[PDB]
C-alpha cells in the first residue's frame, strides 16, 4: 500500500507476473535529461519561450 | 410507477417546492430531487430525472 | 505427545511413526524456533512456532505417508510440562486433521 | 577466515554464542599475537565483546525474517500479507462518552481523573474538569481504563474517589453512544479470515450456490441445474440459451428477501438466471425478486428463482399384527417423520425425489420389526385434489424435478387384516 | 538486485579510527591497521550477508522459494510410488502370504506386497503390490521372479485384470522457477482463463496445458483453431494420465453454460467421441459433458556450425545441451511445450548458456512430421512456426554439428 | 546496426534496459566473453545468446 520506490513495484511485477511497459518507473535524475542546473542546451528564453 | 406520473389531490399554494427520492429506470435519487414548484392551483405534476 | 523440559535450548531424539526424528527447540529473540531432522538429513531450519498450525509446510516434507507436529498454543520454554505440549500425528490422523482445518 | 555460510538451501543456521565468541577471540588473537590478554577489564576485551554482541545480533535479526511471505508470520508483516486481499488493524478504541449527570453543592469544582464505577465493577474516569452551577446539575464526559468495547449498564454509577460535596454520578439516555472497537483482530483470526476467504473463493457457482443458499434459516433443500444447451437437458428449460436454473424448497422461508440476498452473492457476471417456459416450477414473483441494492455503495440489481410445485402422496399398507401390539397411529407417525428424514443416511422427499412403497416398507422394517407386511402401494396427485379412486395406486411414482412431495398424518391409511 | 557496493567499506573504518583518536597512521599494517583490516572484513561480510538475505525474487531465490510459491501458488509435487492391485497368485491350498514379500519384476523391479493374504482352496488369489523406489520401470505381464516365499507358494503372475497407476518424483527447483509464470494455481479463482491451465496442471503426470478462448461472436478468431460452436473454449493437454482425474479437474474450473468445444477436423485427436461423462457433481445431478484433446507429436531438426573454442570441446556437449533445453530442464525457459515454435536464435542462446567461449557462425532449425522420412538437406531454414496443437521433441541424433 | 524482434510475453522490460545490457555486453561485461576485439566477426546468434 505504501510501496514508493519503483524497485518494490518491479519486484511485485515479477511476483505477480504482470508486464512492465505501460507503467512509468521514475521521474528521478537517473532518468535521461535531468540535472540540478539542466538549463543548458534548451530554448532558454533567448531563442523561443517554451 | 412505470410511467412516472404523479398526482397531488389538493392544489398546492405558491412557493411550495417538493422533492423526491428512490429509484426509477436505473437512476437513483438518494439525495432530494426537485420535481414540482406549486404555482397556486395545479395539482398534476411529474417526476424528475435521477 | 513428546517429552520436553524447561531449558532455553535443547534437542530431543525419538523413534515415532516408523521413523527416526531429531528436533531442536531454542529461543530466538521474541518467539521460538525449531530445527527438524530425519535420517540424520536436515529437513527444515528455523521453523517459527505458532499455536495450532503445523510445523511442516511443504508437501514433499510432511508426508507421502509420514506424520507432522503441532503445538497447541504458542511455545514458551518456561511453561513446558505445564499447559503447553507438542503432539505427533501419523499419516491418517494428519490427513483428517488437514481435512478438518478448512 | 572464520566466517560461516549460515544461509543454506534449507534455511538459516543460528549458532550458540560460545562458538561465535571463540571465533572472535581467535580472530583477534591472529590479529595481534598468540599471547594477548582478552578479559573484560582490558580494552581488547571490550572490543571483542562488542564484536560478538553485534555479530550475534545481526545473525539473529536476519534469521527472524527468513521466511515471511508465507502467511504463518505475524506482527505487521502478516498485516500486509493480509491487506493484499483485505484486512484491518489498530481497532483499539475506548468508549468516549457525553452528557453525564452530577448533582453537587453550589459553585463546586470537580477535580479531573475521578474514578466512577458501574454495577458489574467496571472503572471509568472523567475527562475534563468542570464547575457546578448552584442549581445542582452538570454533565461529564467519561473514559475507562482499558481500551475495550465495554457497555455501560443503564443504572446509576458508584463513586470510588470522592471530591468535596459531590454525589450521584448517574446517567441520562441523552448520553452519546460511542461503541469502541477492542483490538478485535490480534493475530490468529486473521488466519481464519484467510481461511474463510479462500473457502468462499474456492467453490464454483454450482458448488457455492447450494451450500450458500442453504445458509438461510428454515430452508430444507435446494436443487440447481445448469442448462448447458438450448434443448431439454434435464427439464424443459428453453427460456434462454445459457441460463441458470434454481429451485429452492423451504418450510415457509420466514424472510423472503434472505434467499434473494444469498443468490445475489452467487453471481458469475455472465450468466442470466431466467429459467422455465411457463410450465416449470412456479416462481415466487414474476419479473424479479426485488433484491436489496448492495451491501456497499451500489445500485439495485435483479435476481430470479423459482420454487417446486407442491404435490401429495397417498400410502396404502396391509399388515398383520404378528406377535405384539402396535397402534396404527404409531406407524402413521413413523412414515410421516420418515418423509422428513429424521434418521441419518436418508435425505428425504426432497425436490425432484420420487417416492416408492419399497422405501416406505424399508422405513417400517428399519424402525419396528416383528410386524409382517402383506402389501404396500403408493400414489401421487396434485395438491388439493379430492381422494382418488382405488385404482390409482402403483408400486413406484416417477416425479418431476420441479416438484415437491408431502405426506400427511391422516392422508396415509392403514389396514389391519 | 540491491546487492553491491562493498568497495567503500574500507574508508569508513579509516575515518572512524581517525575520528576516534587524533590523526595517526591507520596504515603500514601495525596492530592499529590490523584492527582496521579486521573491521574491513567483518563489515563487508555483514553487508554481503544482508544483500543475500534481502533479494527473494522468484528469479533469484533458492530453497526459501517454496514460500514465494505458497504465497499464491500450489504446493510442490510430493514424491509418490505406483502400486499394483489384483495381481494373480497361485499355489497350494491353505497357505498364508505375509506382508512385504519382495516380488521382483524381470527388469529389476523389487515390488512388495501390502496386505497379508491366505490362499483360498480355489487356488486363485489376488494380492496387492507396491513398488520400492520412486523410479520404477513400467513392467510387463510375466511370471514375477520370487525372492521371499513360503514353503507352499508356487508362482505369481500379472493378469490383464490388474489396474496400475504411475509414480511421481524429480521435482527440481528448475521446474519451480519455470512453473511460476504459468501454474498460477488460483484455487481461489476458478471460472476464468488463467485458472483452468493451473487447476488442470495439478493433476499428476500432466506436462502442459493450453486453453484458448474466442471472446467474440464469429468463428476462426483464435491463433490456431477453428470453432464450429461460438461462445466456447477448447482444451489440449500432454502427457495425459487416466481420464477421470483430468475430467474432474476440468469440470471443476469452468462455469459457463456451454463453454466446451471440439475444434474441427484440423485439430488434435479428441480423447473421446461424444463427451467425457463427468458423473458426479456437488449438486448431485447427473450432468455429463467434458471435451478436450491431445497434441500432435511433431519432430524437429537442428544443424549448427560453430568455431572450435578455447580448447577441444566434443560435440556431445552441444548435443546434450540442446537436448536438455528441449526437454525443459534449464531454468527460466520452459523449452518446447504444446504450442511453442522452435527458434534458431533461442537454440543458439541455450548453447551459449551451457558452453560459453565458442563462436557460432551459422544456425539452422527445421521441423518434420510424425514418422516422416528424415528431412532433405534443403529443408532447413532460419525460423519455424508451430500452431497451437503442435508438440515437437528433439533427440540426440537430430542434431549434427560439423564445425569449421 | 542491430535489429531485434521480440514479443512482450507476460513479463516485459523497458527497451532501454536491453539497450544498455547489450551495449555493455559488447565490451565484454560477462564472464567468458572477450567482446568485439579487433578482427572479431559479429554474429546475431551471439546477440541472442547475450540476451538469453
Amino acid at each position: 500500500l505504501k510501496t514508493a520506490n519503483p524497485f518494490g513495484l518491479m519486484v511485485w511485477c515479477i511476483i505477480l507476473g504482470t508486464p512492465s511497459k505501460g507503467f512509468g518507473l521514475y521521474p528521478k535524475n537517473s532518468s535521461w535529461a535531468f540535472g540540478r542546473l539542466r538549463q543548458n542546451f534548451i530554448y532558454s528564453g533567448t531563442q523561443v519561450p517554451p | 410507477a412505470q410511467t412516472g406520473t404523479v398526482k397531488f389531490t389538493q392544489p398546492l399554494p405558491t412557493g411550495v417546492e417538493a422533492y423526491w427520492t428512490g429509484d426509477w429506470k436505473g437512476g437513483t435519487a438518494a439525495e432530494p430531487a426537485r420535481f414540482a414548484v406549486g404555482n397556486g392551483t395545479q395539482d398534476t405534476f411529474t417526476l424528475s430525472d435521477p | 505427545k513428546i517429552p520436553l523440559t524447561a531449558v532455553p535450548n535443547q534437542a530431543i531424539s525419538f523413534n515415532a511413526g516408523s521413523s527416526y526424528w531429531k528436533i531442536r527447540l531454542y529461543q530466538n529473540m521474541d518467539m521460538m524456533n525449531a530445527d527438524i531432522s530425519r535420517d540424520g538429513v536436515i529437513v527444515c531450519h528455523g521453523v517459527r512456532c505458532f499455536g495450532g498450525i503445523p510445523l511442516l509446510q511443504y508437501s514433499h516434507q510432511y508426508r507421502p505417508d509420514y506424520g507432522n507436529f503441532v503445538f497447541d498454543r504458542d511455545a514458551d520454554w518456561t511453561l513446558f510440562g505445564d499447559g503447553i505440549n507438542l503432539f505427533y500425528l501419523d499419516g491418517a490422523e494428519f490427513a483428517e486433521y488437514q481435512a478438518l482445518a478448512t | 577466515m572464520a566466517n560461516y555460510n549460515y544461509i543454506v538451501d534449507t534455511g538459516v543456521i543460528v549458532a550458540d554464542t560460545a562458538d561465535v565468541l571463540s571465533d572472535v577471540e581467535a580472530e583477534f588473537r591472529a590479529a595481534l599475537g598468540a599471547n594477548i590478554n582478552l578479559a573484560a577489564s582490558t580494552p581488547q576485551g571490550s572490543l571483542v565483546a562488542a564484536e560478538a554482541i553485534a555479530r550475534s545480533s545481526v545473525m539473529r535479526n536476519e534469521a527472524r525474517i527468513a521466511n515471511t511471505i508465507n502467511p504463518n508470520v505475524s506482527f505487521g508483516t502478516f498485516l500486509d500479507a493480509i491487506c493484499a486481499l483485505m484486512g484491518i488493524e489498530r481497532g483499539s478504541d475506548l468508549s468516549t462518552f457525553g452528557y453525564g449527570v452530577q448533582v453537587t453543592g453550589r459553585s463546586q469544582t470537580r477535580i479531573s481523573t475521578g474514578s466512577r464505577v458501574q454495577t458489574p465493577a467496571g472503572a471509568i474516569f472523567t475527562v475534563m474538569s468542570d464547575v457546578t452551577i448552584p442549581a445542582g446539575g452538570v454533565a461529564t464526559i467519561d473514559i475507562k481504563s482499558q481500551e475495550y468495547g465495554n457497555i455501560p449498564l443503564p443504572v446509576g454509577n458508584l463513586i470510588i474517589i470522592d471530591g468535596t460535596i459531590g454525589w450521584s454520578g448517574a446517567k441520562v439516555i441523552a448520553s452519546t453512544r460511542v461503541d469502541p472497537g477492542s483490538r478485535q483482530m490480534s493475530d490468529a483470526e486473521l488466519k481464519n479470515a484467510r481461511v474463510n476467504r479462500l473457502a468462499i473463493q474456492g467453490r464454483n457457482s454450482t458448488m457455492a450456490i447450494k451450500a450458500y443458499v442453504s445458509a438461510v434459516p428454515n430452508v430444507t433443500s435446494v436443487n440447481v441445474i445448469e442448462n448447458n444447451t438450448g434443448a431439454v437437458q434435464v427439464v424443459n428449460g428453453v427460456s434462454f440459451t445459457l441460463p441458470y436454473a434454481v429451485w429452492v424448497c423451504v418450510a415457509g422461508n420466514p424472510d423472503k428477501q434472505a434467499v434473494a440476498d444469498a443468490l445475489w452473492a452467487a453471481h458469475n457476471g455472465g450468466t442470466p438466471w431466467d429459467y422455465g417456459a411457463t410450465n416449470n416450477g412456479v416462481p415466487v414473483d414474476g419479473p424479479n425478486g426485488v433484491p436489496v441494492r448492495d451491501p456497499a455503495s451500489g445500485r439495485k440489481y435483479v435476481v430470479k428463482w423459482t420454487t417446486p410445485i407442491m404435490y401429495d402422496g397417498y400410502v396404502n399398507v396391509t399388515v398383520q399384527q404378528g406377535s405384539s401390539s402396535v397402534a396404527p397411529e404409531a406407524i402413521q407417525n413413523a412414515v410421516v417423520n420418515y418423509a422428513q428424514g429424521k434418521v441419518e443416511g436418508e435425505e428425504g422427499l426432497v425436490v425432484g425425489a420420487s417416492l416408492s412403497a419399497f422405501e416406505v416398507a424399508g422405513a417400517i422394517a428399519r424402525e419396528i420389526p416383528g410386524i409382517y407386511i402383506k402389501l404396500c402401494q403408493v400414489a401421487c396427485v396434485a395438491a388439493g385434489s379430492p381422494a382418488p379412486a382405488p385404482g390409482d395406486f402403483t408400486s413406484e411414482y416417477v416425479m418431476s424435478a420441479f416438484g415437491q412431495a408431502t405426506i400427511s398424518v391422516g392422508n396415509v391409511r392403514v389396514t389391519f387384516v
